[PDB]
């Protein structure tokens, strides 16, 4: 409820920094990241601390901090 | 020739009408150093299978003639053969586009016989086991052929 | 108020135009804005095996770099 | 009409900035110029997986339509893995123009993707029988084989 800066670092090299309230679920930031970048939330996945992030999860609940980076990954499957 | 028309357009009748020499005749007529050309022949012979005995035993004997000449050839790669077989039966994806054959009954029953044979490398068995057990529409289409072959394969 | 974008890494008009022309990500050429960047001379004579040798068998970072 | 022009920029970029442990080098044309449509590549196995320590050579082949169409990627020599064809060809959705490929996907991402694929097979659709069989039969034996292969392609 004070603010953190979270960076979202894409596989394409882009970085988008969000100011987000610590008690706000990340589903909000995920949606805004997809809207900004023009992707779909099922077409990619979000990871912090190498662990996959739920929509439900909260930065404090995930024990985040300022300048803590979230990594995005392009979905892919072998065939 | 007589064989070349039977291979080009397989029918169960044309198999008998080759005569009692048909096993050798077809085995002779094919390149047994080529896994794919062996696969093409195996399926053509397979396609005419009926469980009526004089067609059955005639397919089984052409298969045994074809495979024994193939499996004893040093220029013949057994693993490449099985791979191309699974490709042509539409159980395994390939880089090349292949003709989908609708009914797997004959090929299944043929395989069921041929797996029992002593010329058959026991090494190719669990590969087969893995792709027959694996979900497929045309394998579900003949469940009894599929099941019979599976139980033969567990015995190996 | 809920979430806000304060910062995005963004290229100049020129860099983005070059990326766009080649269908590359916008931030592709931003390596040229690194303080290390030498505006380098060199032609590429270096073959695959040399590049492999130049690794010295070390495939991962140890944090000591 | 952007293929050679883009590839040239990707090779420039790669020299300044590329993922640690990875190699991407265009081959040479007869006249000594770089052939930007044919690159020799090396992917390290992911750390903390049975792939760790291996440096796996991959050939990346482009065409005029790049980047409307992705390169074809071929492991040389072919690798034991459910999604690698016997030819060495890698089969991955982002390498498929009709599914996950986007022109904005770079050679870096392709190489990072092929890496991700190594320890995350899709076994519903194997490109090869051999590795599908072992994986599904005995998973511990599967990883044992992977560890062995990684050791064999460990550098020097």
């Amino acid at each position: 409820n004070d603010h953190i800066n979270l960076k979202v670092a894409g596989q394409d090299g882009s970085v988008v920094q969000f100011k987000i309230k610590r008690h706000t679920p990340l589903s909000k930031l995920m949606k805004a990241y997809c809207e900004r970048q023009g992707l779909s939330m099922r077409q990619i996945r979000f990871r912090f601390d190498g662990q996959p992030i739920n929509e439900t999860d909260t930065p404090a609940q995930l024990e985040m901090e300022d300048e803590d980076t979230i990594d995005v990954f392009q979905q892919q499957t072998g065939g | 020739a007589d064989v070349s028309t039977f291979l080009a357009f397989p029918s169960p009748e044309k198999l008998l009408r080759l005569g009692p020499k048909s096993s050798v005749l077809i085995a002779q007529q094919t390149d047994t150093s080529d896994p794919e050309k062996v696969v093409s022949a195996f399926l053509k012979v397979s396609s005419v299978f009926k469980d009526e005995a004089t067609v059955r035993m005639a397919v089984q004997d052409a298969v045994d003639a074809l495979m024994q000449k193939a499996f004893n050839s040093s220029s013949f790669n057994s693993n490449t053969f099985l791979t191309r077989l699974l490709v042509h039966m539409g159980l395994l994806k390939s880089e090349d586009k292949v003709k989908a054959i609708a009914n797997l009954y004959g090929p299944l029953m043929a395989l069921n016989h041929m797996v029992q044979q002593d010329y058959f490398p026991k090494a190719l068995a669990p590969l087969l086991l893995a792709f027959v057990t694996k979900p497929n529409s045309a394998l579900e289409s003949c469940s009894f052929a599929r099941h019979s072959l599976l139980q033969t394969l567990y015995k190996v | 108020l809920d979430v806000l974008i304060v910062y995005e890494l963004t290229p100049t008009v020129e860099e983005k135009a070059k990326a766009d022309t080649l269908k590359l990500p916008p931030t592709f050429f931003c390596y040229k804005n690194r303080p290390d960047y030498v505006s380098e001379e060199e032609e590429d004579d270096e073959d695959f095996e040399t590049a492999v040798k130049k690794l010295n068998g070390k495939l991962y970072l140890d944090g000591s770099e | 009409g952007i293929a050679l022009s883009r590839l040239a920029q990707e090779r420039k970029a790669w020299r300044k900035d590329h993922p640690f442990g990875f190699v991407a080098v265009p081959t040479k044309n007869p006249d000594g110029t770089m052939n930007l449509m044919n690159w020799e590549c090396a992917i390290p196995g992911k750390k903390g997986t049975p792939w760790e320590g291996g440096l796996f050579k991959l050939r990346m082949l482009f065409k005029d339509d790049y980047p409307s169409s992705p390169p074809k990627c071929k492991f040389e020599p072919p690798l034991f893995h459910p999604n690698v064809y016997p030819s060495g060809t890698v089969c991955l959705s982002i390498l498929e123009e009709d599914k996950d490929w986007r022109p904005a996907i770079t050679i870096k991402q392709i190489l990072l993707g092929i890496q991700e694929l190594l320890n995350e097979p899709n076994i519903q659709d194997p490109a090869q029988a051999e590795a599908y069989t072992i994986y599904c039969q005995n998973r511990v034996e599967y990883e044992k084989r992977v560890r062995a292969q990684a050791k064999k392609f460990a550098p020097s």
